[PDB]
């Protein structure tokens, strides 16, 4: 399919950024598509080989697309500000119509300054006995907060192997303060699984929380953490309680 | 008065000598108007047709991004056609596209055609009603199930009965200097002797316009008249056609031969006899 | 005016 | 250019049907139909001119008038829960520069087999003394209410899918930093 | 795969008048593949400055092309036409003839 780097950027407020797009090989139109939250994708540009074709009407001299080479191809926005922050949707097709496969995104977030970063904090809950005894089950919660912004992978991971029967993650988080508008987030998941596999001890249960903020490039001078890219994690086993 | 607008398209693999050649050519009536060429130094469309010189960068930009489509499906569809076939990379192969609308006299849309060939023969071929195809070949059926899915948005019957329609009459009023005045042939007689016993009598047309013809000899007795030898109509490279009719006749007998010329051109049709 | 194909073969 | 739902409301297992308002759509422009799920890019499903068209993901059905058309969903499971964008137009003019609407966020929600609307407290397996809430088990015909005061803090509900047991189950989560998980509601 | 022989026509746009300004034609026509030579020639030699149409095609699919030069035909100086193709097994060469 269509493939984009990376999944994920955060920038501050005035600075420039640079997404790449590396469509279905033997396709030779790329677009690009910019899509805010709960909006359909609007086109930005397109491309045949390399040569860039029509570019939108309603489109800031800031955005600008290049493909050399008419194989892979790079959005540029300049000088970022609020309203940027979007998923940058491409897609590739061979000719008017056929084979036209969108990429999974690149989300972008641009923050008013990089302090407003906070990796999260993540712990999981075992399952109450009144739960055990009542349905014959064991909902454990995983609970990740005080994460900004929202870029964060949450899987579960049952004795080393990653697991999708009985989990659920929230839709999208809510904020802590849902007033000020760079509000930091928070955000649940449940595992299910029998009374009886919770109740074995060699059972292992792991939620992981993949984080997606500051890199090496990002300048940090403050008392701190550093708020960059990571893996926070949290455990719990079964018991015979 | 019966017009048209078609379209040749033809794609040549040249396995390590680069990647296929592809070429285009538009047609009004008997004059064409466009050519792409991907190889010459700009592989843009460009006019081929005095008239077509003060269309825009617009039009240009559309023809110039259609043909490229074309060329780059048609590269892809070689290969294809190579699997349905098991024929060797090494191999030079032939895919060729042709369509076009035919108008009446009143300009009534009268039969649209789209048809494609693989190696000369015939693969896939358009039907009477314009969205659904026949297939030659086992290979070409998969292609002609490929063709129906998403030709159920009905983009022939789109094209041929509408745009092709619409853009046929509006080349007429841009050409119509050129292209709706009707050229009748300047039309001789030449004698050629071969004995004493026979000559051959040769019947003209020449710098005519449209192609559409017809040149009969007859004979004014109940004699025996050898075959007729008709040459095929032929560009002279200006726009305009040529044709000729010869027969052997029997040296005396040359003036029972009468050369009639129908042709649009000619109020009604003319007779010619050899006259030294 | 040509038009570009929106299937392949 | 066309409008359609902003949202629509589906069970497990049913039949569903949105439906596009094209009145001032071209002769020739064609209706074709994509499906975004949750975090991935839009993928097309299905296209028609005007005869009715029927495929494994889904089937469209023009009527004459051709003002309005409307995708018809089979036995919609709980994956087949995404935004459904209808575009109207013809590459010959767009260029495969797709006009995408607001589309329509289909929900999908199982049919609550057995209802028994729970509540209960989990302890934080390495620090005991902290704790969060989980209301679970109950019916899909029910808003989860947002938070009230200040660090009383309250999820949406969120559907989960025990396969080897074909069990599906709501749960939602609520949490405090005194305040009993007994009050919510 | 079809092959056929290419069909050939050498003649003049304008009736031939030695001295006068004109142009020599050749119509190479029914043939396929596409891949085809083509000169004129003037007195058995290459000429070094022949135009042509735009590939283009027919029914039956066979190719026709229209090589040509401007000349002045005199009394004495013979013009053909040298095609070849995978079909023809050599050179095939047609003398211009005003009459034909």
């Amino acid at each position: 399919g269509v493939s984009q780097n990376p999944r994920h950027k955060i920038t501050k407020r005035g600075q420039n950024v640079t997404f790449r797009c590396d469509p279905i090989s033997e396709h030779n139109r790329l677009y690009w598509y910019r899509q805010t939250l709960g909006q359909g994708p609007e086109f930005l540009t397109y491309f045949q080989n390399e040569a860039q074709l029509e570019k939108s009407r309603l489109l800031s001299d800031r955005f600008s697309a290049e493909r050399p080479k008419g194989s892979f191809s790079t959005l540029e926005i300049q000088r970022t500000e609020q309203g940027d922050s979007a998923m940058y949707l491409c897609a590739s097709s061979l000719g008017r119509e056929y084979g036209y496969t969108f990429g999974s995104g690149t989300r972008l977030t641009v923050v008013e300054d990089l302090n407003k970063v906070f990796p999260p904090e993540v712990a999981v809950f075992e399952p109450s006995e009144a739960e055990i005894s009542h349905t014959q089950k064991a909902t454990l919660v995983c609970l990740a907060t005080g994460f900004y912004p929202d870029h964060v992978e949450l899987s579960w991971w049952v004795n080393g192997k990653e697991v999708h029967s009985g989990v659920c993650t929230d839709p999208q988080p809510l904020k802590e303060q849902p007033a000020l508008n760079d509000s930091r987030y928070a955000l649940s998941s449940r595992l299910r699984v029998s009374a009886t596999f919770w109740q074995d001890p060699r059972n292992h249960f792991r939620c992981q929380v993949q984080f997606y903020g500051l890199s090496e490039n990002d300048e940090w001078t403050q008392d701190r953490a550093k708020p960059v890219t990571q893996i926070v994690s949290a455990e719990a086993w079964g018991r015979a309680d | 008065g019966s017009h048209s607008l078609k379209y040749f398209h033809t794609s040549v693999s040249r396995p390590g000598r680069g990647e296929p050649r592809f070429i285009s050519v538009g047609y009004v009536d008997d004059t064409q108007f466009v050519r792409f060429d991907n190889d010459a130094a700009s592989p843009r469309m460009v006019p081929r047709a005095p008239w077509m010189e003060q269309e825009g960068s617009e039009y240009w930009d559309r023809e110039t991004r259609s043909a490229r489509d074309t060329a780059q499906i048609f590269r892809v569809n070689l290969r294809t056609l190579r699997g349905y076939y098991n024929q060797s990379e090494a191999g030079s192969h032939t895919l060729q596209w042709m369509h076009g609308c035919e108008l009446g006299p009143d300009g009534r849309f009268l039969r649209g055609y789209e048809q494609f060939a693989y190696d000369g023969k015939d693969y896939l071929t358009l039907n009477e009603d314009l969205r659904s195809w026949t297939a030659v070949d086992t290979a070409a059926q998969i292609s002609e199930q490929k063709s129906n899915d998403a030709s159920e948005a009905e983009h022939q019957r789109a094209y041929l009965e509408d745009t092709c329609v619409e853009w046929l009459h509006k080349y007429l009023e841009k050409g119509k200097e050129t292209l709706l005045h009707l050229e009748p042939p300047k039309t001789h007689v030449t004698h050629h002797p071969i004995s004493d016993h026979e000559a051959t009598l040769r019947c003209w047309a020449l710098g005519f316009y449209p192609a559409e013809i017809t040149l009969t000899w007859q004979q004014d007795g109940e004699g025996h008249t050898q075959d007729t030898e008709l040459v095929e109509t032929r560009p002279a490279g200006d726009g305009t056609f040529q044709k000729w009719a010869a027969v052997v006749v029997p040296s005396g007998e040359e003036q029972r031969y009468t050369c009639h010329v129908q042709h649009e051109g000619l109020p009604e049709p003319v007779t010619l006899r050899w006259k030294p | 005016r040509m038009y570009s194909p929106v299937s392949i073969l | 250019k066309t409008t359609q739902p902003i949202s629509m409301d589906s069970y497990e297992g049913q039949e569903v049907n949105i439906t596009c308002s094209h009145n001032n759509i071209a002769t020739n422009d064609y209706i074709t139909w994509y499906q975004q799920f949750p975090s991935q890019g839009p993928r097309f499903i299905i296209q028609g001119y005007k005869t009715k068209v029927t495929n494994e993901v889904a089937s469209l059905f023009i009527p004459a008038d051709r003002k309005s058309s409307t995708l018809s969903l089979p036995r919609v499971s709980l994956s087949d829960t995404a935004v459904y964008y209808c575009l109207v137009g013809s590459s010959f003019n767009q260029g495969g520069k797709l006009i995408f609407g607001q589309g329509t966020e289909l929900s999908v929600k199982p049919n609550i087999q057995n209802p028994d609307p729970a509540v209960y407290q989990l302890r934080d397996s390495k620090s005991s003394d902290k704790s969060v809430c989980l209301f679970t088990d109950f019916d899909s015909q029910t808003n989860v209410s947002q938070s009230k005061d200040s660090d009383v803090y309250i999820t949406d509900k969120c559907v989960l899918d025990m396969r080897s047991m074909d069990f599906k189950s709501n749960s939602a989560v609520a949490w405090s930093n005194d305040f009993a998980c007994a009050n919510a509601f | 795969m079809i092959q056929r022989t290419p069909k050939i026509q050498v003649y003049s746009r304008h009736p031939a008048e030695n001295g006068k300004s004109n142009f020599l034609n050749c119509y190479v026509s029914g043939f396929h593949p596409s891949d085809i030579e083509v000169d004129l020639l003037k007195n058995g030699e290459r000429i070094e400055k022949v135009e042509h149409s735009d590939l283009s095609f027919s029914k039956d699919w066979s190719f026709y092309l229209l090589y040509y030069t401007e000349f002045t035909p005199t009394e004495k100086d013979e013009y053909a036409c040298r095609v070849n193709h995978v079909t023809l097994s050599q050179p095939k060469i047609v003398k211009w003839d005003r009459d034909m």
